[PDB]
């Protein structure tokens, strides 16, 4: 059962250092070489570094080369990637990857779950979530929603009544501001016959700031 | 560095269709070149390493062939599980480089979007800041334009879009543009309307700042 966890990611501000570590289980850990790839919001993968199966050669890429170093602990199965200097460029999640060989070549046979790492000066900052409220305006389907606004950072998650509710739910992709907080609207459609009776709450979660809020949509 | 290049950047089919997926380097890279599949929220899997070797696991409809600067994946019949995103990346030399991804959506019918428009809350003004969000709800195709207008004047830079991906039920897509504007600049305004057209059709949704 090959597994491999990455941990040490969250904020971390530019020109600071943040290290990543990556737990390999359910292989021979020190015959096979290791990587790391990382990808930013809503963008392709970009192989990071990689290191071979004896940890005598280390290859890096171009936009991270003399200011990340990757490293292995062969009596413990575990990978390290130290990050300095680090840019806003550099917010990505980051994955350890498995190659089929003892460099890297062959290609990526074996990925792990990936670490959020974030790069910015913001501070971590619980959401504000304001109603959509509905009015009936359109007819037997009514939409309404949570404006969940000015959090930091990614990511937070929505329900709506408890997760009781889930047909029709569509919960956007959060955008970064100027100010460098987050922002993102879930809407959902719902009888418009119901919006006298059945009360709809969204369910915001954010993890980073060990903030949950739940903001009831009253029609208006 | 090598530079990989994938084509198209998206395309939609059914299931049953064949489906080919280019991807083209820079310089050659023998057949030093791997195939790979992501869906949203999940790691990459390997699909074929070597240009055509197909990796364990994987199902016998995906190959691949191509040698030196032109590559092919192709999915013989395209199977529900398959609509994803998919990479190629070269192990020729350092530093390994991906191509940008090729998306392949869930081809449907046109679909008009039903609009809705959200003023911001009295909540929400007591901050300082207002919020106007129009929705797209289920369309097809993803493209759409949106227009911003406050006292027909056609707003610009003051607003932001977003995209779901498809719908696991209908395969539509939903849209959302944010207009933010000051309080002290939504309360000198009074008409507010989200104006989206595609194809032949243009709506208009509004409502005025008081009722
Ligand atoms: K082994
Ligand atoms: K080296």
């Amino acid at each position: 059962q090959v597994q491999l966890v990455e941990s040490g990611g969250g904020v971390v501000q530019p020109g600071r250092s943040l290290r990543l570590s990556c737990a390999a289980s359910g292989f021979t850990f020190t015959s096979y070489g290791m990587s790391w790839v990382r990808q930013a919001p809503g963008k392709g993968l970009e192989w990071v570094a990689g290191i071979s199966y004896d940890a005598s050669d280390t290859e890096y890429a171009d936009s991270v080369k003399g200011r990340f170093t990757i490293s292995r602990d062969n009596s413990k199965n575990t990978l390290y990637l130290q990050m300095n200097s680090l840019r806003a460029e550099d917010t990505a999640v980051y994955y350890c990857a498995r190659s089929p060989d003892y460099i890297i070549d062959y290609g990526f046979d074996y990925w792990g779950r990936g670490t959020l790492v974030t790069v910015s000066s913001a501070s971590t900052k619980g959401p504000s979530v304001f109603p959509l409220a509905p009015s009936s305006t359109s007819g037997g389907t009514a939409a309404l929603g949570c404006l969940v606004k000015d959090y930091f950072p990614e990511p937070v998650t929505v329900s709506w009544n408890s997760g009781a509710l889930t047909s029709g739910v569509h919960t956007f992709p959060a955008v970064l501001q100027s100010s460098g907080l987050y922002s993102l609207s879930s809407v959902v459609t719902v009888p418009s016959s119901s919006l006298g009776t059945q009360t709809y709450i969204c369910n915001v979660n954010h993890k980073p700031s060990n903030t949950k809020v739940d903001k009831r949509v009253e029609p208006k | 560095a090598i530079q990989m290049t994938q084509s198209p950047s998206s395309l939609s089919a059914s299931v049953g269709d064949r489906v080919t997926i280019t991807c083209r380097a820079s310089q050659g890279i023998s057949s030093d070149l791997a195939w790979y599949q992501q869906k949203p929220g999940k790691a990459p899997k390997l699909l074929i390493y070597d240009a055509s070797s197909l990796q364990s696991g994987v199902p016998s409809r995906f190959s691949g062939s191509g040698s030196g600067t032109d590559f092919t994946l192709t999915i013989s019949s395209l199977q529900p599980e398959d609509f994803a995103t998919y990479y190629c990346q070269q192990y020729w030399w350092y530093p390994f480089t991906f191509g940008q991804g090729t998306k392949v959506e869930i081809k449907r019918t046109v679909a008009a979007p039903s609009v809705f428009i959200f003023p911001p809350s009295d909540e929400q003004l007591k901050s300082g800041t207002a919020s106007v969000v129009c929705l797209l709800n289920n369309f097809y195709p993803r493209e759409a334009k949106v227009q911003w207008k406050v006292d027909n004047a056609l707003q610009s830079g003051n607003s932001q879009e977003s995209v779901t991906e498809q719908d696991s039920k209908d395969s539509t897509y939903s849209l959302s543009s944010t207009l933010t504007l000051s309080k002290a600049d939504y309360e000198k305004h009074k008409v507010y309307a989200c104006e989206v057209t595609q194809g032949t059709t243009s709506v208009t949704k509004s409502f005025n700042r008081g009722e």
